[PDB]
RNA sequence: GAAAUUGUUGAAAGGGAAGGGCAUUUGAUCAGACA
RNA sequence: CGUGGAGGUCAGUGACGAAGCCUAGACCGUAAGGUCGGGUCGAACGGCCUCUAGUGCAGAUCUUGGUGGUAGUAGCAAAUAUUCAAAUGAGAACUUUGAAGACUGAAGUGGGGAAAGGUUCCACGUCAACAGCAGUUGGACGUGGGUUAGUCGAUCCUAAGA
RNA sequence: GUGAACAGCCUCUAGUUGAUAGAAUAAUGUAGAUAAGGGAAGUCGGCAAAAUAGAUCCGUAACUUCGGGAUAAGGAUUGGC
């Protein structure tokens, strides 16, 4: 199925305790891990616009919370882009018409 | 090309065989062996899911100080590994095999390996340095692989022994 | 040459080997013996540890300096949700050994016991003990042969049971199953007690009361692989040591020209066998009480259960075991208590205990209020309330 | 492709370092073309190599 | 196109070395006389 | 008993296969060794009577060359740090472009030179070997192009000295 | 820019982003660190580490070749507006 939903991810948990050279780099795996439980794809994709998003404050400076919009597109494959909003807190999974 | 000793028919046969190759000898005579005797697509699918790290290559003669996994259970055996560069080249020989079998007029349904070897090819040489002013060598072990898939197909007695056994033939 | 001075060893050395057990679930090697002039009763009980709390009583012992007068103690809490019997197990007295004879199962099993027969229950069709029911679906002449010769050869009678794991906050949906030994009356009477109960469920307060001393056997914490230094608790050398410092210096002599088994190495720490005895009882909880955490004293309403749960644990809502000081075990893990081996009578055991004060502040951090009521009283109205 | 020396023609053409010299992704196949200064002034006044701005160091505070 | 050393196939043995001497069992293999 | 070479002899053997090599196949001799069959191979070689010597190896921390176990083991951890997308390609953690995050912080990881090197400079083609992973990249490989002076130096002068 | 400063620390111009990588976080290490109460009981030996530290004001002994010793020792102060 083609279908798009925009998601809360918590990237505060997912980087406790990690090396400060390596958080920025981590939450991009932890995004494309994200990716994959939800869709079922093997291929992830990140716009370049959510890769300035995770480095915004620098390699050990990653948000606790990012707002994602998630599209599952034709054998299939995950597109990961970001979502403008003032704050990421009290945001539920919503399906994207 | 002169092959190994090999028991099966020719006319029901295909071979083929790579020769300097700049591959591990020893991760490589792991990964023939693996496939020796198996059928061709379920040798072929076998080697597959090993790049994919979802089964893996027993190693029981080149296995001193390896790591062990639970992917060796299959194979009764602790230590395996996934030679990713030997299985690439065992996988373009598979395929060059299957298709001289194919040109030849071989069903591909009925084929199984039923010769793999590797052979070790003259080492090619570099050097290390080491301390106080030392150079040592610093070598690779390249190798040789042929293999071969076929068809699968599906009175002197005494006088006295002849007397006793005369005599039992009028008992009964 | 002798040593220098004269020290004693590291380690005892009739806990070894320092292996890995081999199951999470201690095995009890010895029951109290049994006294046949009592009615049948069980000998131990089943239960997971879920934390510890503090207590508030009054001392009585004459000759203390601190009799009559207030004591602040440290007491563990067992969560013992009721066991249920789903079989029986005799024993024969043999040149070689105990030996067993026969096992009688229950009718119907629950998933719970089920589970644990399978590594793969998801995927299984759940055969297990489906032919076997069929030996209650004639008049039970199967099963009574099998009890018949149970009551006619064994000499020692032990009882399966279960936990009912799906009562507590623990997510492993897989009970655990034992063997307890029966002891009281003869082995006609010890049959017959355990058919009966067939099915049936036994409440922990039925088995030990108040002011009672136990014996824990539990598996304890793991930690790993561990150096000498912390593993056996040698002396560290001295910091201008080369190679390193958090060993043991000399490791033997040059004859033997071996190392001996007693001398300190590096290895697996924790998760080892433990019994530990003389645990007193300070109360037996029912779940179904509110107030498990008032005293006579206190006379407030609230639970066992302290203020935000207990940490990595949950919340007590069962029947639960209040004892004195620390058990073997972490949080969440199966724990066997035992019937004490030995009648003690060391003035210590045989005290009455009369607990004044439970705590109940939060665990999970400098907690400064036993009950949300109390919370409120405090600091008043708060900005999300109004 | 490989556009190693026309970014290195650009910045000796523009007078500026390779750190402000600017290739437009979406042209690559005219600006392998450019092998001469010549070539590399027309890329320049068309727009297709542009001059990136300093980075700004403000005196405000001090 | 020898040896050290190595791969495949076939046969055999292996409870902290292996190899050897005398004797025979078992398996495999082989010459001689049928005057 | 065996080996290289020499005189004599067997009108000796041989491309219809000499010599050499392989052979838990056979025979002779106490033994040094000799003989035969099979396989491989391709041009010379042997018996006997005598002559002659640079004539017989397990060792010498022997000489030269080749090869193992160790072992897919020790290890490939100084100099703060990488990430997303597109392009190219059989193949991209490492090539190119863009974007982002960083560092050298003017006694620099910037911009020129003296010695020394000698084409390493530049373009096109191009990846077997080399760049202790990789490689479509390179100070690698192949083919070509490039260093312009009356004023900058040498040349001239003298120093210690020769 | 800070500051006495060609010190340390941050930035502009310009130049690099090179040093095999991925996963995990046992023991023992190498490097960097913190500790209740005691305070050299350690050790051949205070080895190592800790304490002290800039500037302004106050105050400064024996001895002396009269030049020193001397930052002797010992105290106080320090932001912002
Ligand atoms: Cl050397
Ligand atoms: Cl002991
Ligand atoms: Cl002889
Ligand atoms: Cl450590
Ligand atoms: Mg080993
Ligand atoms: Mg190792
Ligand atoms: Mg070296
Ligand atoms: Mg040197
Ligand atoms: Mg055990
Ligand atoms: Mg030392
Ligand atoms: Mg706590
Ligand atoms: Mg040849
Ligand atoms: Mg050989
Ligand atoms: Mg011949
Ligand atoms: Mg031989
Ligand atoms: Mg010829
Ligand atoms: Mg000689
Ligand atoms: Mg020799
Ligand atoms: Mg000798
Ligand atoms: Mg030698
Ligand atoms: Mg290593
Ligand atoms: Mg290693
Ligand atoms: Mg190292
Ligand atoms: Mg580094
Ligand atoms: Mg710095
Ligand atoms: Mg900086
Ligand atoms: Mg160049
Ligand atoms: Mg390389
Ligand atoms: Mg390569
Ligand atoms: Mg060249
Ligand atoms: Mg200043
Ligand atoms: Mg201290
Ligand atoms: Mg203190
Ligand atoms: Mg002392
Ligand atoms: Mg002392
Ligand atoms: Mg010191």
């Amino acid at each position: 199925d083609v279908v798009t939903r925009e998601y809360t991810i918590n990237l505060h948990k997912r980087l406790h305790g990690v090396s400060f050279k390596k958080r920025a780099p981590r939450a991009v795996k932890e995004i494309k891990k994200f990716a994959k439980l939800h869709m079922g794809t093997d291929d992830v994709r990140l716009a370049p616009e959510l890769n300035q998003a995770i480095w915004k404050r620098g390699v050990k400076g990653v948000e606790y919370r990012l707002r994602l919009r998630i599209s599952r597109k034709r054998p299939l494959f995950s597109y990961v882009e970001p979502v403008l909003v003032a704050s990421a807190k009290g945001l539920q999974t919503v399906v994207v018409e | 090309a002169r092959y190994g000793a090999t028991s099966t028919n020719p006319a029901k046969s295909a071979s083929a065989r790579g020769s300097y190759l700049r591959v591990s000898f020893k991760n490589t005579r792991e990964t023939a062996q693996a496939i020796n005797g198996w059928e061709l697509t379920k040798a072929q699918k076998y080697l597959e899911q090993v790049l994919d790290h979802q089964r893996a290559i027993p190693f029981r003669r080149f296995n001193s100080s390896i790591g062990r996994t639970a992917q060796g259970k299959e194979f009764g055996v602790t230590k395996a590994r996934w030679p990713a560069k030997s299985v690439k080249f065992v996988q373009g020989l598979l395929q060059n095999a299957a298709a001289n079998a194919e040109a030849k007029g071989l069903d591909a349904t009925k084929l199984y390996v039923s010769h793999i070897q590797v052979n070790q090819a003259p080492k090619q040489r570099r050097r290390t340095y080491r301390a106080h002013g030392r150079i040592n060598k610093y070598e690779s072990s390249p190798s040789h692989i042929e293999l071969v898939v076929t068809e699968k197909e599906e009175v002197r007695l005494t006088s006295r022994q002849r007397g006793r056994i005369a005599a039992q033939k009028r008992i009964a | 040459s002798h040593r220098k001075y004269e020290a004693p060893r590291h380690g005892h050395l009739g806990f070894l080997p320092r292996k890995r057990a081999a199951s999470i679930r201690a095995r009890v090697k010895a029951f109290p013996k049994d006294d046949r002039s009592k009615p049948v009763a069980l000998t131990s009980f089943l239960g997971y540890k879920a934390g510890m709390t503090t207590i508030v009583r009054d001392l009585d012992r004459p000759g203390s300096k601190f009799h009559k007068r207030e004591v602040v103690e440290a007491v563990t809490v067992v969560d013992t949700p009721p066991v249920v019997v789903v079989g029986v197990v005799g024993y024969v007295e043999t040149p070689r050994g105990l030996r067993s004879l026969t096992t009688v199962w229950a009718e119907h099993l629950s998933d719970e016991v089920k589970r644990r027969f399978y590594k793969n229950w998801y995927k299984s069709k759940k055969k297990a003990f489906t032919k076997y029911s069929a030996k209650y679906a004639q008049d039970g002449a199967g099963i009574e042969r099998e009890l018949a010769r149970i009551k006619k050869y064994a000499s020692v009678v032990r009882v399966l049971v279960h936990t009912q794991i799906r009562k507590t906050p623990l997510a492993q949906k897989k009970a655990h199953l034992a063997e307890i030994q029966l002891n009281g009356g003869s082995i006609s009477e010890k049959v017959d007690w355990a058919r009966e109960h067939f099915e049936k469920t036994v409440a922990v307060d039925s088995v030990f009361e108040q002011n009672e001393m136990i014996d824990a056997i539990a598996v304890t914490k793991g930690h790993g692989f561990e150096g000498v230094t912390h593993r056996w608790g040698t002396k560290k050398l001295p910091r201008k040591t080369h190679r390193g410092l958090r060993k043991v210096a000399c490791i033997g002599a040059w004859h033997p020209a071996h190392v001996m088994w007693s001398v300190a190495r590096a290895g697996q720490r924790g998760y080892h066998s433990r019994t530990s005895i003389n645990h007193k009882i300070y109360r037996v909880g029912k779940g179904d009480d509110e107030a498990n955490g008032a005293t006579s004293f206190d006379r407030t309403k609230k639970t066992i259960t302290p203020m935000g749960g207990f940490v990595h644990y949950g919340e007590i809502k069962n029947d639960f075991i209040m004892v004195k000081g620390c058990i073997p075990g972490n949080r969440k893990r199966i724990v066997t208590l035992r019937k004490s081996l030995y009648t003690n009578t060391s003035r210590k055991a045989l005290e009455e205990v009369s607990l004044k004060w439970i705590d109940t502040a939060s665990k999970f951090g400098k907690g400064r209020f036993q009950t949300p009521a109390e919370k409120h009283a405090f600091m008043g109205t708060l900005k999300k309330d109004l | 492709a490989n556009l190693r020396t026309q970014k290195r023609l650009a910045a000796s053409v523009v007078g500026v370092g390779k750190r402000k010299v600017w290739l437009d992704p979406n042209e690559t196949s005219e600006i392998a073309q450019a092998n001469s200064r010549n070539a590399i002034r027309k890329l320049v006044k068309n727009g297709t190599i542009v001059k990136k701005a300093v980075t700004v160091h403000s005196k405000s505070r001090t």
